[PDB]
């Protein structure tokens, strides 16, 4: 117990669940299921055997409209699944009694392999669980099918893509939630490679869930870039349990407050309201015209505060439009508004006021970007604000009613099926709680 | 708690808190009626039916989600109508409406908007059913616009910090408007039907409406309280990116 | 029979070319080329703007010039040209042919044409398509189309700059002018354009070319980024939506990701580069690049023509100057493409497989490779060994070994018509002529051929891939030089015996078609010998912006 | 009387304070001299493309509904048209980056230390001029061991040598004038002493490649095309064998543990090679700019600095590398046409010498504020005193870049602290934007937002001396109005300390140089040269194409 | 000065770098609090621990060091143990042949 503070745990529903519990039990260095969401992430790989199976038969490998002729190799690869399965998960199995786990998904046209976590304990990089899954297909594949020598580059090529050819995995029919480690921004961004779109996937587009779940990966990252060490770490911890956790019911309450006829102004007003009744700010001095500036009390605690207004302002604005296109206007004038109403710094200081500007530009011109839910923490646009703008985002992609072009139905259908199975994963915020409440005391 | 909007001494930044305020609803300087509006807007024709990109929710089957159902959608998104916008380029010589300020109005005032704040113009995209209404009902209606300081225009938005014509109009390059009557479209395309927007303000009559800080006008070194508070947000920002404890936010 | 390169060793050398024995140090040193001279006279008249500063001195070092020094006929030619004029940077067309590759990208218009109709509600008509075909013309080589008071380039530094149309669709194809599109129809033979548009698809995709200057001032990393901007401008345009709104995002996504096909992909940090440079470039790609199997029915003179442009990116662009710089490795390319010695090794194998097997007439067998590589190899290393000329042309091992393995290994794609099995094929070779003369390459030139047959039909996540996603960033690749020319020449010979349209991207393959280009994709040889006798005209020259 | 007075005369042809003028009567695009040349050149080339439409002012927006405005390049007296500032129009600027990227350092000292403790063959200045005069033969693509070489046409790279420079005047003595680059000759007496005293007694080695190679290849090109040559010219100049053991530390020390880049690197999203923009510091660029040694004017280097850099990171990096097409010329010339800049950075100059004195007060959160808030301040009134001069800066952007640019010149003036201007920069920002209720472009300010924040952090990828910070930053990666600016800020900072150099002494050493192409003395200057069309570029292939 | 971070941290961790980071952070704060250095001074220390981070990708000119390579640098997928210096093995095992030997076959076989 490094921290006083206390939070009350209240779930998706807006039901209490506990109350006077350490600000560290909901901490990834002590939270079970943090540490569970992160281990599996970094083990688990989606396989897509009906798209190994079209390459193959097709020769189509390598990448967009690439097709090499004569080499095609018709395999009833998704109709043995079942002998496929246990091929991979008697390859890939240390001990009788490990987590190696192997299950068909959609009538076994797709697979959902995870490593045992003993293979990634003795690994420096997640890759592995693409690579140890890649290799355990090719040689399941031709002991099944008897594939000849001269063919087997084929079953690579469908598998994997144009690798090594490329860094990167370009064409490939296995898929991960995390990118190479090759495409990252900075050294410890890891975590935060994970598409809008996957997080709203996986989480079945249950708003709550979708924060809670981006606000955990973005924050695990904030404690790998070395950004929540010392005096910060009390910020970012807050900023979790606040905005991403819904801590106090504060995301929720704010929501019920202004979700009827309420505007980004008036959850401003009434985050304003909360943060000066609980004691977080107060009056610095009254100045000319009646204007009075305000001065915080615990820096930390009103950035957690104004976070979880930030959450609660983009699913009014972003829910009472059902269009996820509203999210980089709302992150910006949110904190706009706020710094102007009080004369207190933003989120995150302006970074997420920042992000939002960038996020506005690459989402409404023709230098790039794109969509809401193509970004991640680990894009160039929107990696200025550490892990308190990225949440908002997944909220609004979960209440668009289908605006987007680019939407999780087109960019993660293979990933959303396989991560959605598992019950941590799509009910993150549950489970999280349920870990508070495993290590409340230990701590 | 009763909201303070924005800080300043002066006439302008109280111009600044009335936009902003809700509350405070301006005079309709000027009559347009709808038809008109749809027309310059340029997306439909008058009579045309409402085109909709997803179907209504009331038939969609989404699962249950407690916090989603605390947010009563706006008008335009329970029928799923199409997201288009509405474009105002404003003049530096004293236009009633300026860029942040239009941004920071429609944020404090309007339901599901979608604004974007540029220097040379300031774009709010919406749901098409509601956006006619909000551009009726508040930017033609309101004090908000001038017909000679603030054009209204999609694309080639040239004009804002040039220098006024002959007759005393803001700049455009596609001549939109030429009494201040429009006779194309917001894109370019001519109508075939015109539109009188009414009289012009004098520059005399806008400086007590004006949101905007000139030399010539009011000078923005005049208000000190603003400059105090931009001092302030500058300086919490710089403490709160070293340090964000409460020993350093000591230096205020 | 009768030999190939008796034409341009007679033609090449005084004596017989069987005769082992000549007279040396008698020819006057560097005084015997006429290049020479016009190299010691041209560092005469610059030493004045130079300063005092020294320059180019045959003095300093080696006196060249003890030996015959060679010129070299470019095969398939009746062109005789001085060695130092196919050095890359004394040759335009050469430079060109890497000019018209860099500046190329390919963008699908189908999911920014469902964009408009689903998500604008513009709709798409084949009359809106001209108009935005028009407008591209317009903003690609630097055309102000939406903002006032706009600086624009000049149109005489970006002639070369055009956007071009394809499409799998012919009732779309028939509604575009002709001006806009490369027909599929009028440039390929039937048999060839059926098997592309099966390929393609009803999908319709845009070609463009960038001005030849962006990528000299810039790198091919530019390219796609260009010609991204100018297409998002040109949707504004053409189809008058706002200047910046939602679904212009969209379009962004598209063209510079989703949509995209680049030349090139980009390269690991020790080698760091953009997409678009000659190492990200396939040997499937640039054997699509090449469109000699458009004009000939001739399977071998594909292959070759191939090798040619490969051995010329790869070991002169590419190896040469990118990835090391100075004189470079001209020579160790032109062994390749000069002479008729590969075709004649090729012609020869060709025979062999025809009379043995038939082209494409044997599945890919331990025992196949093995015949046909030793028989091609024990001829090409014959013929060193009955002609001591032939072999003093050759005089470096490793252009030796590189011919030799190139004839081998494209003997065996004849044959069973599998780019693995010819490249199986080619590491016996280089096996094998190590053993025949006790020396094969330089110090490092085997690397890849003694990991050669393990990793040919690996499966291992680093090792395994068919020939046509090999490159020059396969790790046992990265380096060395009298390889991925050739491999690119392996890859062209197994689908050249199965008189298969293209080899991995029929995009590609439609793309360098195009007649607008400046370098003529059809005939690479003939083309550099142009550039050699300074007959080429390249772009990207800034005599308009320059003082006369 | 202001700066910009006497440049605005000849642009506008009333009263500089005149809020009225005419429009729609200049004929459109046919006002200007350069946009007839073009259409009429459209209408030349047209057959040798064939049928395929060309460059057309009928298409789009037709340009000239208002008095389309020449550019009076700052400092200068040379008036030149818009289109002739774009790089692509300009071969001055194309010179001025090929200059820059063919540019590569090499430590010598330790492939000496390779001849003498492994080999044992001792190192003379005989040695090094034999040497030298076999590194300027290899070097442009001339043959030294092997026999049956082909050779590069030398009328192709006259613009390529190899020059040596040393901090020991012991060692700098016993080489020709013609291989060395004399620290004392070139700087004057004081700033050669900072300059030597940084460098010490080491040897350096400056390799310029051909143009045509970097035009041909790319920047990551160079490194290596100079590290085979010296490789060569060692082998040669003292008779060793060719290929051994010691041989592989000559190209260890030449590509890795000696080797000065312009450029680093880039990550996946940007990626691209050393020797790029995008991988050059704002301290290195800063040290490029050789005006220092030319003016004892501190503004003057700055804003000069200030020139190379808006033109450097926002047209060519920004403008092409990054974006492509018409590029962003407008957003750079604001920062070095019509001494606007120069006006308010010499106000600022003038308000700190008065208030502080230069380099007269140690940084404080209260000088910072009061400096950026007075020269922001002044900047916006003289917008809002001359309609004209903001029709010349109509873009948002423009206004923002040129007032917080020098609001941090200015910062820097008085506390001789690169951090606290670039502090400055973001407040000015901040004020312009609750000024005139508007900044810049749609996404401008993502970097001025995250600014304040990151101007003063210590967090991994926060934190950063503003001469350590470039185009690879987080927060300056994409935007342009900016990273120009920083470079002139970062300069700023050590023209206020009389500062010899900003962060690497080896680049103002090798940039010194008068056997470079472009004059790096005078950017401003060259640009109009440029611009005017009579500078001469190298890297032209007519000595091997038909006339 | 020898900094070993508790296991915790890396099994909360997707990659390795995460220690020269977090070391990185605790130095900095360690000499800042210590010296009690100006805000407008501390960049300079931060410069002195990592270099010409972030402007390049990888650890130019740091005063700390890992056994590791950046990930950055990667060759191929899953090289991150294969990036030790043969240097790096022989000094830490003191030059003893078969310790050497040991530990690169060690650590290229979990490779
Ligand atoms: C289509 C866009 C959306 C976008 O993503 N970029 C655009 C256009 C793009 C194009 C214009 C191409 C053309 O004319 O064909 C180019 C030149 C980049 C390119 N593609 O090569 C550019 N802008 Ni824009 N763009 C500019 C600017 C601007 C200013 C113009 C304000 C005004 O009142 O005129 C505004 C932003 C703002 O309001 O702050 C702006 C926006 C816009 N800019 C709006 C067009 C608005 C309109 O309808 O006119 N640019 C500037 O702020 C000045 C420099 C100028 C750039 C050209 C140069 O630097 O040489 C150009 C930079
Ligand atoms: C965001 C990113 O684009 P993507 O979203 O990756 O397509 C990136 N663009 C840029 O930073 C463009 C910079 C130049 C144009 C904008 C000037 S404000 C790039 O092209 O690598
Ligand atoms: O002598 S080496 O084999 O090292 C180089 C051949 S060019
Ligand atoms: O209009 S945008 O601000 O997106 C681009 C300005 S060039
Ligand atoms: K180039």
């Amino acid at each position: 117990v490094k921290y006083e503070d206390k939070i009350c745990l209240y779930n998706a529903k807006g039901e209490l669940v506990e109350e006077n519990v350490p600000l560290e039990a909901i901490s990834p260095l002590y939270n079970p299921t943090i540490q569970k969401l992160v281990k599996d992430i970094k083990r688990t790989v989606a396989v897509n055997l009906a798209g190994i199976e079209n390459a193959l038969k097709t020769g189509a490998v390598g990448g967009k409209a690439c097709v090499i002729p004569g080499r095609t190799l018709d395999l009833p690869i998704v109709e043995n699944a079942e002998t496929i399965m246990e091929y991979v998960d008697k390859l890939l199995r240390i001990s009788p009694d490990d987590d190696t786990s192997v299950k068909l998904i959609n009538d076994g046209k797709q697979m959902a392999v995870q490593l045992p976590s003993k293979r990634l304990e003795v690994a420096a990089e997640y890759s592995i669980s693409m690579l140890n899954t890649a290799m355990a297909l090719k040689e399941a594949i031709i002991k099944t099918f008897d594939v000849d020598m001269f063919d087997a580059p084929m079953v690579h090529a469908a598998i994997l893509g144009r690798y090594p050819q490329v860094p990167d995995y370009m064409g490939a029919n296995i898929a991960s939630l995390l990118g190479a480690p090759t495409n990252l921004e900075g050294l410890g961004y890891a975590l935060r490679n994970i598409m809008v779109n996957h997080y709203v996937a996986t989480t079945k587009k249950n708003i709550m869930n979708a924060v809670a779940f981006a606000s955990i990966m973005e924050q695990t990252a904030m404690f790998e870039m070395g950004d929540a060490i010392g005096s910060f770490e009390r910020l970012h911890l807050l900023g979790l349990a606040y905005q991403g956790l819904n801590a106090d019911n504060l995301v929720i309450d704010l929501v019920k407050a202004n979700g009827k006829n309420g505007t980004v102004g008036t959850v401003v007003a009434s985050i304003v309201e909360r943060a000066l009744e609980d004691g977080v700010i107060t009056e610095d001095k009254k100045m000319p015209s009646g204007f009075v500036l305000y001065k915080p009390v615990d820096v930390a605690k009103w950035n957690a505060y104004a976070a979880a207004g930030l959450v609660a302002a983009v699913i009014v604005n972003c829910g009472a439009a059902r269009a996820a296109q509203n999210v980089a206007s709302t992150i910006l004038y949110y904190n706009d508004i706020i710094e102007y109403e009080t004369g207190l710094p933003g989120v995150d200081f302006g970074r997420a006021e920042g992000t939002a500007v960038g996020f506005s530009f690459f989402s409404h011109s023709i230098y790039g970007g794109g969509g809401p839910g193509i970004f991640n923490g680990n894009h160039i646009v929107t990696r200025h604000s550490k892990g308190f703008a990225i949440p908002p985002v997944c909220a609004a992609m979960c209440v668009d009613a289908g605006t987007q072009m680019f939407s999780p139905e087109k960019t993660s259908a293979l990933v959303g099926a396989v991560f959605s199975a598992i019950d941590e994963f799509r009910e993150p915020l549950k489970y999280v709680i349920d870990g508070a409440l495993a290590v409340k005391d230990k701590i | 708690y009763k909201p303070q909007f924005y800080p300043g001494e002066t006439k302008i930044a109280q111009n600044r808190r009335n936009h902003m305020n809700p509350e405070v609803e301006l005079e309709k300087l000027r009559e347009i009626p709808d038809e008109d509006v749809v027309k310059i807007m340029g997306h439909r024709q008058p009579g045309e039916d409402y085109k909709t990109i997803h179907p209504p929710l009331e038939e969609m089957d989404l699962p249950d989600d407690y916090v989603r159902d605390l947010v009563e959608p706006i008008n335009g998104a329970k029928e799923g109508h199409r997201i288009r916008y509405i474009q105002f380029a404003d003049s530096m010589y004293f236009a009633p409406a300026q860029p942040y300020d239009r941004a920071r109005t429609y944020m404090w005032r309007f339901r599901g908007v979608d604004t974007g704040t540029l220097s040379g113009r300031q774009v709010i995209e919406m749901r098409e059913s509601d956006l006619e209404a909000l551009s009726k009902n508040f930017l033609i209606d309101t004090a908000f616009f001038d017909p000679a300081r603030c054009g209204i225009r999609g694309a080639t938005v040239h004009g804002h910090s040039l220098r006024l014509d002959e007759n005393g109009l803001m700049f455009d390059a596609l001549q939109r408007y030429v009494h201040v009557v429009y006779v194309k479209d917001q894109v370019g395309r001519p109508l075939d039907e015109p539109v009188d927007v009414g009289e012009l303000l004098p520059e005399e009559k806008l400086r007590e409406i004006t949101t905007i800080y000139r030399k010539d006008g009011v000078p923005m070194r005049e208000d000190k309280e603003l400059l105090t508070i931009v001092k302030r947000i500058h300086r919490a920002r710089t403490l709160g990116g070293f340090c964000p404890t409460e020993d350093t936010f000591k230096q205020l | 029979e009768k030999k190939l390169f008796l034409k341009a060793l007679k033609e090449k050398f005084e004596e017989d070319p069987k005769e082992k024995y000549t007279k040396f140090y008698v020819f006057g040193g560097w005084r015997q080329s006429a290049r020479k001279r016009e190299f010691v006279e041209a560092a005469e008249k610059l030493a004045e703007k130079r300063g005092g500063i020294p320059f180019y001195n045959p003095d300093i070092g080696v006196p060249l010039g003890q030996r015959k020094l060679m010129p070299y006929k470019l095969s398939g030619t009746d062109y005789i040209v001085e060695g130092d004029d196919l050095h890359f940077m004394n040759n335009a067309a050469m430079q060109q042919f890497w000019d018209d590759i860099r500046r190329t990208v390919i963008v699908g218009m189908d999911t920014a044409h469902a964009v408009l109709e689903k998500r604008l509600g513009v709709e798409v008509t084949p009359e809106t398509i001209n108009e935005y075909m028009e407008t591209i013309n317009h903003a690609l080589p630097g055309g102000a189309v939406v903002q006032e008071h706009m600086v624009e380039v000049h149109p005489a530094l970006a002639w070369d700059c055009y956007a071009k149309i394809f499409t799998g669709d012919d009732e779309l194809a028939d509604e575009i002018d002709k001006k806009f599109l490369i027909d599929i129809n009028k440039l390929f033979p039937e048999e060839q354009a059926e098997q592309l548009k099966a390929a393609i698809g009803k999908r319709t995709y845009q070609v463009s070319r960038v001005p030849t200057l962006v990528g000299r001032v810039c790198d091919g990393g530019t390219i796609a980024r260009w010609s991204a901007m100018q297409i998002g401008m040109s949707f504004i345009t053409a189809y008058k939506l706002c200047a910046g709104e939602a679904a212009i995002a969209d379009f962004s996504y598209a063209a510079k990701h989703a949509d995209v096909i680049q030349m090139g992909t980009l390269l690991p940090a020790r080698r760091a580069r953009g997409p678009n440079e000659p190492g990200g470039i396939p040997f499937g790609i640039l054997a699509d690049v090449v469109q000699t199997t458009r004009v000939s029915d001739d399977p071998v003179e594909q292959s070759l023509e191939v090798v040619a442009s490969g051995a010329m990116l790869y070991d002169q662009i590419w190896l040469g100057s990118y990835m090391s710089g100075g004189v470079g490795f001209t020579q160790y390319a032109t062994a390749s493409y000069t002479d008729d010695i590969l075709d004649d090794f090729s012609y020869y194998g060709y025979d062999y497989v025809e009379k043995k097997y038939g082209i494409c007439g044997a599945k890919p067998t331990m025992d196949v490779v093995e015949d046909i590589a030793t028989e091609v190899t024990l001829y090409a290393l014959e013929c060193y060994d009955e002609f001591p000329a032939l072999l003093e042309d050759h005089f470096g091992g490793s252009q030796r070994a590189a011919v030799a393995a190139a004839a081998s290994g494209i003997s065996v794609c004849m044959a069973t018509g599998n780019s693995n099995a010819g490249l199986n094929g080619w590491y016996l070779s280089q096996i094998l002529h190590k053993e025949y003369h006790s020396r094969l390459g330089f110090y490092g030139y085997d690397l890849q051929d003694q990991c050669g047959a393990s990793n040919s039909l690996s499966i291992r996540n680093d090792e395994s891939s068919p020939l046509e996603l090999r490159g020059p960033n396969y790790p046992n690749y990265a380096m060395n030089v009298g390889h991925q020319g050739e491999y690119a020449g392996i890859t062209q010979a197994a689908h050249s015996a199965r008189k298969d349209a293209f080899a991995l991207n029929p995009l590609i393959k439609v793309a360098f078609a195009d007649p607008s280009l400046v370098f003529d994709f059809s005939h690479p040889r003939k083309e550099f010998a142009r550039g050699a006798l300074r007959e080429f005209e390249p772009a990207g020259e800034r005599d308009p912006i320059i003082p006369a």
